[PDB]
């Protein structure tokens, strides 16, 4: 059978609720949701074929009769970013849904966008272009130039002070690149 | 010569005939007592099962081996089997033997004549062997399919490098009788189905026993 | 989980033979094998109950198979492989099948040629004078290049114990040259007061685990072996 989830990627800022949709086109004995970490290791969420489930701030309900299941998460945290996964029984035999990619952003109490220049530590003339400090919101360039790479936006977190630094990194192999107007 | 085809087996079939006759374990205990008969703590420290359930057909061909000394070597299933203790029994077909007067003072190494495409081939002597006077041909044939598919790769795929496409196995006794079983003459796809063929307790004696063995790659 | 997976990674050259193997939780009758490719999600490809191998997908053809070897585990193996079969090949273990309990997994990839596989170059670069000035924080940039295939881990190491906090990794490792194969490039930063960066004292040490060739894996080029290896750049403070 057919197992389609909505949407197909999510951003969210942090501390703000979302939900996840699960359509299945046929009659389900078994109905399992999961999440996928960064490495690939896939973690049980709830075994909910039918009914209301909570599991601490993530909570499901699935109604069998509209052949649709729901996975709510409350107070979403960065922790809780990647991809989520429905997973139906064709009645035994499995079948996954596309996937939901959650992306949930960092909050920034004040942004100071600042590009610096970085050098090597070992005896070379190589440099680094740092992007930090900037809001969530703020998208990342793509590749504007070839032999010049910009890497995508990711979320910093300190323990000491409650800070959440947002970076982005970009080098080039030609010796002469500029880093001020890099970030284009 | 008119034999059943290796390429003309059912879905999961070639892989389940694997399990039995090279990976699954085997149910050997010598000296135990219990249509059907149940070995209660059969298994101990097993995660999937404590109780043996063994078929033996009739209640006729059970009433002489209830409540008396057996001996017991065969195939054992855990998936469709019914009785016992729900979800903690495995399920067996035949395999019994009466324990009294039937130990042999030296091992008995069934001799095993080959024929590959009509060449005949050799076959070591320690393949099959049996400490039995009267044998069930479950535990020879268990054997004899575990060198077959050790050495040819009986129950692999042609892909996997199985050449054998036909084969019988003949158990010829020194009368002339004869137990010929079909290699690729497989009933349904599970165990369950797969292991029928031992449903009658058929058991010979192992004195002046040989195993005819035909094999075709075309 | 209880579901143990070997090897994490592999790398085979195309039209070669691999083998993965899962120990699933004792306890579970039922196994199942699963390959997610890039993006997209786990596709089903076999499943065992007890000893019998129950279904067999339109993905699980010829060149694999899958057996249960006596008692504690199972085997796939894939031969004359593709560089499509690229995928992760998940395991997973049910007592009824009621909750699937999922292993780590092992990564594949499959390349034409032995010769494409590169170890990664590390490189510390030192926080911005600028930086330290103005927002009184140093963040410290890692440059791991180079590297074939994206099968590697980045940490950082701050006295030779592995921090975590004021760490920022990339979720995937960009291509160097894009459509073709191609080296992979990942970047890393470290973020820490000023004045602990400006401590002669603290010693910071950027660490890529990369994950190549094994001591079976035949080499006949003249460069060194692109084993599963440990590449490092240090930094003291100042
Ligand atoms: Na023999
Ligand atoms: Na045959
Ligand atoms: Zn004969």
């Amino acid at each position: 059978i057919q197992v389609e989830q909505s949407p197909p990627d999510l951003i969210l800022q942090e501390g703000a609720n979302s939900t996840l949709r699960c359509n299945f086109s046929d009659s389900v004995n078994n109905l399992q949701w999961f999440h996928q970490n960064p490495w690939g290791q896939l973690i049980n969420l709830f075994y909910i074929p039918s009914g209301t489930k909570q599991n601490g701030r993530l909570s499901a309900t699935t109604v069998a009769t509209e052949r649709y299941s729901l996975l709510y998460i409350s107070s979403s945290q960065t922790t809780d970013s990647g991809v989520y996964f429905c997973a139906v029984d064709s009645a035994y035999k499995y079948i996954f849904g596309t996937g939901t990619r959650l992306k949930v952003l960092a909050n920034i109490q004040n942004p100071d966008p600042a590009v610096y220049q970085l050098r090597d530590s070992k005896s070379s003339d190589k440099s680094v272009c740092l992007f930090t400090d900037f809001d969530s919101q703020t998208n990342v360039s793509q590749s504007k130039d070839s032999d010049v790479y910009i890497t995508d936006k990711c979320v910093l977190d300190m323990r000491s002070m409650d800070f959440k630094s947002n970076s982005a990194v970009a080098w080039s192999n030609k010796s002469d690149f500029a880093c001020a107007n890099a970030f284009n | 010569k008119d034999l059943r085809k290796k390429s003309e087996l059912q879905r999961n079939a070639l892989s389940n005939l694997r399990q039995i006759y090279y990976y699954n374990e085997k149910a050997i205990t010598e000296n135990k007592e219990s249509n059907t008969l149940l070995f209660k703590g059969f298994f101990t420290g097993h995660p999937w099962y404590n109780d043996l359930l063994v078929d033996l057909g009739s209640k006729d061909a059970t009433n002489k081996y209830k409540g008396k000394k057996v001996d017991l070597y065969g195939a054992y299933y855990g998936y469709q089997c019914a009785g016992g203790t729900p979800n903690k029994t495995a399920c067996m077909y035949g395999g019994v033997t009466l324990h009294d007067n039937n130990r042999l003072t030296e091992e008995k190494k069934v001799p095993i004549n080959l024929w590959i495409d009509g060449k005949q081939t050799t076959v070591p002597i320690d393949k099959v062997k049996t400490s039995k006077k009267e044998v069930t041909v479950q535990e020879l044939d268990l054997q004899a399919r575990h060198y077959l598919h050790g050495k040819f790769g009986l129950y692999n795929s042609d892909s996997f490098g199985g050449k054998v496409q036909r084969g019988l196995i003949v158990f010829h006794s020194s009368e002339g009788s004869t137990v010929s079983y079909d290699l690729f003459d497989a009933q349904g796809q599970y165990p369950d189905t797969l292991l029928r063929i031992y449903r009658d307790n058929k058991t010979i004696n192992s004195e002046n026993l040989h195993i005819d063995l035909y094999l075709y790659t075309t | 989980t209880g579901v143990s997976q070997n090897p994490r990674h592999k790398i085979t050259k195309r039209g070669q033979n691999v083998t993965f193997r899962c120990d699933p939780i004792s306890e579970h009758n039922r196994l199942y094998w699963y390959r997610q490719t890039l993006g997209q999600g786990p596709e089903f490809l076999t499943y065992f109950q007890n000893e019998a191998q129950l279904e067999k997908s339109r993905l699980l053809s010829d060149r694999f198979s899958a057996e249960r070897p006596k008692g504690s585990f199972s085997t796939l193996e894939i031969q004359r492989t593709e560089q499509g079969d690229s995928a992760m090949y998940l395991c997973a273990s049910s007592l009824g099948g009621y909750e699937q309990y999922f292993g780590p997994g092992t990564r594949l990839t499959v390349t034409e040629d032995l010769k494409n596989v590169f170890p990664p170059e590390v490189a510390v670069f030192v926080p911005s004078e600028a930086e330290i000035s103005h927002t009184q924080k140093a963040t410290l940039v890692c440059l791991a290049t180079g590297f074939y295939p994206d099968h590697v881990e980045l940490s950082w190491w701050v006295n030779g114990k592995e921090v975590h906090s004021g760490v920022c990794t990339d979720p995937q490792p960009l291509k160097e040259q894009p459509a073709l194969d191609s080296r992979y490039a990942l970047s890393s930063r470290l973020r820490v007061s000023a004045t602990f960066w400006q401590d002669p004292r603290n010693h910071f040490r950027c660490q890529v685990q990369f994950y190549g060739l094994s001591e079976n894996d035949e080499w006949t080029q003249d460069r060194a072996k692109p084993v599963t290896q440990i590449v490092s750049a240090e930094a003291w403070g100042r």
